[PDB]
């Protein structure tokens, strides 16, 4: 069977961000060093 | 203000056994430190190249004079010559240092803040001294100026109460405790006691004593320290030997932490200044300008130290530049003269800060000699164990 998922919603946008997600790789953890660079007397 | 208002005959006659050039009048609560700074002409906070290229030239000069003639001769010399290179090397580099501690509070060049804050980190890195930490301590320091339990980033004194629970805390005088403390502050390494606050400095090497925002600054501070003490000393002794690195590193070194340590010590420290904790009584203008003092050196020392002396100029105003701090001398003593107090170098100053002035008692609100602080105490033990044995 199937579960005829395009007339559904929690279907829809949990596909499209799984889908998403499973691309690419897309975190960044090491963008975050400009967080410790706001005060500098410099 | 300990010893306030009373005939200035009295007073005068404290400074000579002091060894004091004058003793200050009184001062009344409720001040500003920065509101003096409204007296200082328009001109005194002008910028020019040639003095600050003096300032910063005249010392290297020194340096390099004091090293070319050890170098001239490196180890062949005898003791006391090796000594007069060591202090003239001293002297330059506490000069070059108080250059940094001036592009350090961002009033030496604003002019190019980037350049300034480079020159301040390379002139601190050969004395292992982190830029921002230190800028944090002296900040830290201005604001609770004489202040009880608050400012141990200057010359804290050791007080009564605290001492006494020592006592009974260690069980005696006869712990490592009491006997480093009487050690430190009886015999003339007091006047290198800045060796400590140099490892009071890197707090722990520990980032969680600072704000997050600010913490890849902080380490780049703790890195041209290292980074000197990781590349140049192995180098020095790598050409030099054990002796050739006690010769051109160790000795500059100790010579310009005592200039550093008898500064503050005598900047800061006197038996008419008092320690109050905020609260019970405490003020910000009165603790800055009552509770100071002032050092007078001769010329080629204030050339060569580049005014190194004068802390309240520059207290009053702290963005007062370098080469205007004498002048602006000039003008206070025209205002607040019968409140200032001075002072010149004495052997007689130091054997008193050395030998009398060493525990501060918040009753008398005065400094007392430790010897019999110390029996004084033994016998209020006596005194509470008489009133223990029933
Ligand atoms: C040069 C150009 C200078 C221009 C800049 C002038 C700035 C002047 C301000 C600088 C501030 C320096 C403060 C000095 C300071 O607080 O030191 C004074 C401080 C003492 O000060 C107080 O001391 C108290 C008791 O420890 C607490 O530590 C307080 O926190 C501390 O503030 O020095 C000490 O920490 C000494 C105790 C450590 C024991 C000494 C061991 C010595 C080792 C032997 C030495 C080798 C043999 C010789
Ligand atoms: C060996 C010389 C010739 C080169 C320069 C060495 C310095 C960079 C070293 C030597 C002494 C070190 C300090 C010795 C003791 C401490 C305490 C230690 O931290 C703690 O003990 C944490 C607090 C605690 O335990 O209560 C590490 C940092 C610090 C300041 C060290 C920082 C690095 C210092 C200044």
């Amino acid at each position: 069977c199937l579960p005829n998922i395009h007339t559904s919603n929690i279907l829809n946008f949990t596909k499209n961000y799984e889908i998403f997600k499973s691309a690419k790789d897309t975190s960044n953890f090491g963008k975050k060093i400009i967080l410790n660079e706001m005060q500098n007397l410099t | 203000t300990s010893l306030d208002g009373l005939p200035e005959t009295q007073k005068y006659v404290y400074a000579d056994e002091w060894g004091f050039s004058r003793v200050g009048a009184d001062f009344p609560p409720g001040s500003h430190p920065s509101l003096f700074s409204q007296l200082l002409p328009q001109a005194l906070f002008a910028f020019d190249a040639r003095a600050a290229v003096a300032a910063v030239a005249v010392p290297l000069a020194a340096m390099a004079a004091g090293y070319g003639w050890l170098w001239y001769m490196h180890s062949i010399a005898p003791v006391w010559q090796q000594a007069l290179c060591a202090a003239l090397i001293g002297t330059g580099y506490a000069g070059l240092f108080k250059v940094a501690h001036e592009c350090a509070m961002m009033r030496f060049i604003p002019q190019m803040p980037g350049l300034q804050a480079a020159l301040g980190t390379l002139l601190m890195a050969p004395a292992l001294y982190s830029l921002p930490s230190w800028r944090l301590h002296h900040l830290h320091h201005l604001l609770h100026t004489n202040m009880l339990w608050q400012d141990v980033w200057g010359w804290h004194p050791l007080t009564k109460v605290e001492l006494a629970d020592e006592m009974v805390r260690s069980g005696g005088s006869g712990g490592a405790a009491m006997a480093a403390a009487r050690l430190v502050l009886t015999t003339p390494i007091k006047l290198f006691a800045s060796v400590g606050h140099w490892l009071r400095s890197w707090d722990g090497l520990d980032l969680r004593h600072f704000h997050p925002a600010s913490y890849v600054e902080v380490l780049s501070g703790w890195a041209a320290p290292l980074a000197f003490a990781g590349l140049v000393l192995p180098a020095v002794v790598s050409a030099g030997g054990l002796s050739g690195f006690v010769s051109c590193y160790l000795a500059p070194w100790l010579v310009f932490h005592f200039w550093l340590s008898v500064l503050s010590l005598t900047a800061h420290t006197a038996p008419h200044i008092p320690w109050r904790a905020e609260g019970d009584g405490w003020d910000a203008g009165r603790a800055a300008v009552a509770g100071t003092v002032t050092l007078r050196l001769p010329r080629p020392l204030e050339v060569l130290l580049n005014n190194a002396n004068y802390m309240l100029p520059q207290a009053v105003a702290p963005g007062l530049p370098m080469w205007s701090a004498p002048a602006a001398y000039a003008v206070l003593a025209a205002r607040l003269g019968p409140y200032l107090t001075e002072a010149s170098m004495s052997l007689k100053l130091l054997t008193n800060h050395v030998t009398r002035w060493q525990i501060y008692d918040e009753e008398a609100h005065t400094y007392r000699p430790m010897e019999e602080v110390v029996d004084e105490i033994e016998a209020d033990l006596q005194q509470l164990a008489a009133a223990a044995q029933q």
